[PDB]
């Protein structure tokens, strides 16, 4: 996952692979579950002071924000011409990392 | 040589050498003979501790032979100007300035060790010249005598004729006996 | 060895001496005989310093015996020249060179510590050889010491007649009889 | 001229030096002549590993002919106030001040190398000056010299007479009988 | 020590020493006695910044109180040499040497401070040897005092025989005297 | 000077200096006079070594005309407190000191090269003072003797009363004739 | 201490100090007493440049009052060694040695700055001993006096008879009056 | 100082410094006098050299005025040891010692500058103490002596009478008269 604009993918890539699990239906995919991995690589690297835009770091995060809330997505019709909308405030997103050195931390 | 230690944070790892990783935590060592040079190092590290902290206390810790008189009123007086308590703990002994240090720390901060010496004497000088100019320097260095006598007077709670007395010549004492002085407030003999 | 501090910023974290650290707020330390070597290292700061932002008012802590007069006057002549003010506080003691650039300073902004000693005394020197060549050194030495007095005339205040016979001789002036004699204008005790 | 190693951590590769690696590991080593500046170099480590873990024991090698009493009470204080227990380790040679540092650590951590000489003797002084002023020093060294046979019976075990009459002179003890004499409690011939 | 600075660039921050900094300001500084040494580091610093600005006038502070006249030389031939503009300006004092390399400098940028001070005088040597060796190097001598009377005689623009009376004997000249004799074009006495 | 050098590895790349590159490979040297300082150094590198892995052989070059007994002593009790096994390298010469911990090295390991000089000879020392203290000082001297004696025949097997009679005075020793005597297991001219 | 200077070279930024710099130019100083350190200095660095363009002309800049004949006869010979052309600017001073050195660059290429004093003299030596070693000593330094005079003779192009009849003794050259010589080539005044 | 340069590779862009750039390239500098630390620097470096590459020769640049017998042994017993064969080339003189170097290198590989001077003489050394210590120390030189003569034939090729009569005292050889008696193979004039 990248910010949207860069060659990376895009967040919204994630709910593409639920309408194909789910017949490419709408209805049927606003009530699915999603299992972020990795989540601790987009963490900053070292980078607080944003010297420069983290699109593979903060720039996912700042993406997800409105989706794991909820928000109606933009998703490719099949994976731009119609921009299927599906609606992302009554799915599930567990995300899950290794946090390497977050021990320290605490 | 200075050995270098790392200190874990959440940013990451750090390397400060064995001095600079104390300062941080508020402690200034005052080792060797107090001179122009090492006191603007004591001076500087005094000042920027308390642009940090102006509420946290700063430790100073006094091992030295004494030294030169303008050198040491220089700490003298940034102890005194800045507004966290320096607490001032001797360690090995504190002569002279040492020992004027040691007393100038705010009251009930005042520690030393229980194996310790405090040396205490009139000021030391010399000039020589021309009668016109020994009489100028002679009642320069006696002014400094009534001065810091004046000081340790009131840091350590006595009498300035008891001072005087005591300081005519070198006079050595104890931890224990610091203690009743009034050169120091407390003795820290293990950590509770 | 100089102890090294750490600066926390926006843009990130960064080491710096203790004495780096104080020149980024404008601080400027003068200790030990003055010479060329230490005296144009101070220019630098000074000029270094009057490009950041030359609307702070620049601190100077003097604490020396003195020095070469050439290389006084090199700070002096920065000094003026610059158009911030440079603040000078004297710590410990002040000497010839000291308290003239201690007396240098901006008009309401020279200060010194309670328990320093200020000293001024003409101008010392020496040369050997033909009497041609002495006559000529002995033109030149009299002509810095009538310089300098007018100089500590104006900024003291006081005539020149009375700088010049406060000058023939060794004088030492304590923090409150500088501040009375124009050398400073006040005295800093305690913060706030 | 001191080399460097390389730490290896999940952090990355980290650079030290041979002491400050060995640092890490709750070593310290007293080397030379004892004076301030290294006394306060120990002083400081001492405090530094306290932080780190007050519970894990810390090992300094002791290998120096002795040095100044004042420098060497306060490693001594400080090794006795630390909540951890530090081990003192014999190599090569322990004097007056090495020897009161190497039985000062915590009883059975007290180790000795099979070659190694051991020197406990009187402390040394001296002073020029009128006879009031010999009086006061001659007087100060007589009470460090009691206050040292004190702390050494104490951690020895050796009555206060019998080391009074030991110390008079000097006295070479090696690594068998410094044991039993109560200096140190084992010697370390291979790792176990 | 020398301080750090830290310069603010569209890249990011970097780290510059006090005279590193300055230098790329194209501020080159001339203290102390001129040597061989640091005249080719001086040297090597004009050229460094002729490549870079050919255009830009470099500006060099005199602060030394003269040396090696060889040594100044190469120092004068290279400002001559570069295309760019030397501007010298009077810190302290400048002796023969100083001098000679202050009035060197492009016509209309030469300054000199309120109370800086200079002096000229003509070559000092010595030989010891055999009658002919002494003439070669009496010979030589003679040469360079004339060379430099001509080329100060060029740059100050007064009468070669002038110029060769003022300089048998040590001559002392104020700021504002140098500008009269032609030794500087003006005095910097304030920023505007 | 010591030269750097870099050590590529998949990881990444690494700089080293000439003896901390071969610090890794478990090499240590041991050239110059034998003291406390030099000497620690190498017992931390031995100590460093036994960490990373105490199941590899540590390698000593040796290089030096001797010095200090007690510094040579606490290599020696170091190589073989900790369980690797030193290998010790005779290069260029081995004094006394140096020839005593070319033979201290592990059986087997003990290398020399072909055209390298041994020289074994009594402790070297001196004392001044009251007849008393002489004789504390010359029993001690001996004892010293007597037990580097029978260190040397445990080592190089020979019998007590020819190390003595060969110890008596210098002796200087061949590579060829080391192997002999016992001081060293095999000579190394070319690398199979 | 020497300047550090940045380049805005292509995909980075580096800092290198003012010698360094040039170097990176082909540039290579030659200051102070010719002697085996900086001698063997000087042929690393010409022995570099070789290997990144063993086409493009070397400059090196001579200001030594001379030195030992056998150092600067090895960067003599790696000057004629190398395909690199080298050129040869003197400035200040170049004795002996130095001026061996200047006339040691390519044809067309050795250069001399106006205001520059060349001295070429015998060699200088001298031994103490058995007259047999006398002898020896005598027929080396006689034998080197002549290989000197003969590559004199080479480079400036004078009959061998002239140089070693103007060698006899110091002989001091202006830049003008070497170029007639023939120890340098052309004179370096302005940039055209 | 010693100059920095950037070498160029597949990794990226890497400082060196002049010597350790060229030891890259298997090229070592033995200046100076030949002790026992700069000896010991010498060996790391073949060593090291060894390791990275046993089947590329070694260069070894030898300019030194001789020094300590055993130190230089050291070197020569490494050359011979390690696989790699060791070209020597002597740039400005090679001593005694350094000439027992250089001509110590793989036979074929040894050349000489057209301008180096080559000495050898007969070991020097000294004592004072009894005759019967002396006698030891005297009979070890010889060996000594003669072991060293025996290198020398054995690698120059001739008689080992002939080696013994033209090393009874100081005997210079130039780089053609070099080649003739063995001590070096061919001469470098110029690069092709």
């Amino acid at each position: 996952l990248t910010e949207a604009g860069y060659v990376g993918e895009d967040v919204e890539n994630i709910i593409q692979k639920l309408l194909q699990k789910s017949d490419y239906d709408v209805q049927k995919a606003q009530r699915g579950i999603v299992y972020i991995d990795e989540i601790d690589k987009i963490s900053r690297k070292s980078d607080n002071p944003s010297i420069t835009r983290d699109v593979s770091g903060e720039g996912v995060q700042q993406a997800l924000l409105k989706l794991i809330e909820g928000t109606v997505a933009a998703v490719p019709p099949q994976g731009q011409q119609e921009f299927l909308q599906v609606d992302t405030s009554k799915i599930l997103f567990i995300c899950g990392g290794a946090f390497a050195g977050l021990d320290k931390v605490i | 040589l200075v050995p270098m230690v790392i200190e874990q944070t959440s940013r990451g790892e750090r390397s400060f050498d064995i001095y600079s990783r104390l300062l941080k935590e508020r402690v200034i060592f005052l080792t060797g003979q107090v001179e122009d040079h090492m006191a603007n190092l004591i001076v500087a590290q005094m000042l920027f501790l308390e642009a940090e902290n102006p509420e946290k206390d700063i430790y100073l810790y006094i091992n030295s032979p004494g030294g030169v008189i303008t050198a040491g009123m220089s700490i003298y007086d940034t102890m005194q100007f800045i507004k966290p308590d320096v607490s001032t703990i001797c360690m090995g002994q504190a002569a002279s300035m040492g020992a004027f240090l040691l007393t100038a720390g705010a009251k009930g901060k005042r520690f030393c060790l229980p194996n310790s010496r405090v040396m205490i004497h009139q000021p030391l000088g010399g000039y020589q010249g021309q009668a016109t100019d020994i009489e100028i320097h002679a009642r320069e260095i006696l002014k400094v005598k009534g001065r810091m006598n004046e000081l340790m007077a009131l840091h350590t709670g006595q009498s300035l004729e008891q001072i005087e007395r005591d300081t005519e010549r070198d006079r050595f004492l104890s931890a224990p006996e610091a203690v009743e002085y009034g050169l120091v407030d407390s003795i820290l003999t293990h950590r509770n």
